[PDB]
């Protein structure tokens, strides 16, 4: 009988799978310790303690994250974040916006 | 509206715009004033990750006030008559 509990406190086996290193300033899919997820990654500044993997929120949105590997934390945006209007005089009018 | 400084408010629509406080005012928040940059995260920024948005009105601070002043000028020069109509100058002694 195997046990495990998951996303709770840092891991230790892991599947395997190989990294494919670090992009910035592009809203890509990531994958840290199994965990999927969207947005733009460029720095990040904030302190946090040890023995900590995710940055949750009150929302429960994830927004900063611990790199395994080099050791420092991350920040999560969402790829989309302004609100976008169109102003259009009509179809018979014209098609320009 | 005091014509010493073009603040087109009068002296008592400054304190009542100074007593009562706004949410968040602006409407002009960009990265760096968002979790892009670098926050307490607010509840402004918590707002806009979700899609919830507010939009400006359509007349400003400014333009509401000049209806006022308008308003207020042309009681002094012609009492109501320019509300049914042109308006009619009258000294204010004899209007009161
Ligand atoms: C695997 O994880 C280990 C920790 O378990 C990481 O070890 C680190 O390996 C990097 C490789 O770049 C070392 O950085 C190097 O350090 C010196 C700085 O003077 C220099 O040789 C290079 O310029 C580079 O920065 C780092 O020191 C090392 N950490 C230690 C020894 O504590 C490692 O990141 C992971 N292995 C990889 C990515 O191959
Ligand atoms: C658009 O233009 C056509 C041109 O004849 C007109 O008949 C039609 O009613 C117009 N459509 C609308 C939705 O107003």
């Amino acid at each position: 009988v195997l046990s495990f509990q998951l996303l709770n406190a840092p891991a230790t086996v892991c599947g395997p799978k190989q990294s494919t290193d670090l992009v910035k300033n592009k809203c890509v899919n990531f994958n840290f310790n199994g965990l999927t997820g969207t947005g733009v990654l460029t720095d990040s500044v904030k302190k946090f303690q040890p023995f900590q993997q995710f940055g949750r929120d009150s929302s429960d949105f994830t927004d900063s994250v611990k790199d395994p590997k080099t050791l420092e934390i991350l920040d999560i945006t969402p790829c989309s974040y302004g609100g976008v209007s169109v102003i259009t005089p009509g179809t018979n009018t014209s098609d320009a916006v | 509206p005091d014509p010493a400084k073009p603040s087109k408010r009068s002296f008592i629509e400054d304190l009542l715009y100074n007593k009562v406080t706004l949410a968040d005012p602006g409407f002009m928040k960009q990265y760096g004033d968002c979790l892009g940059g670098v926050n307490a995260r607010d509840l402004i920024c918590a707002q806009k990750f979700n899609g919830l948005t507010v939009l400006p009105p359509l007349l400003t601070d400014d333009m509401i006030a000049a209806y006022t002043s308008a308003l207020v000028s042309g009681t002094a020069l012609s009492g109501y008559t320019f509300g049914a109509g042109a308006a009619l100058q009258i000294p204010f002694a004899m209007q009161m």
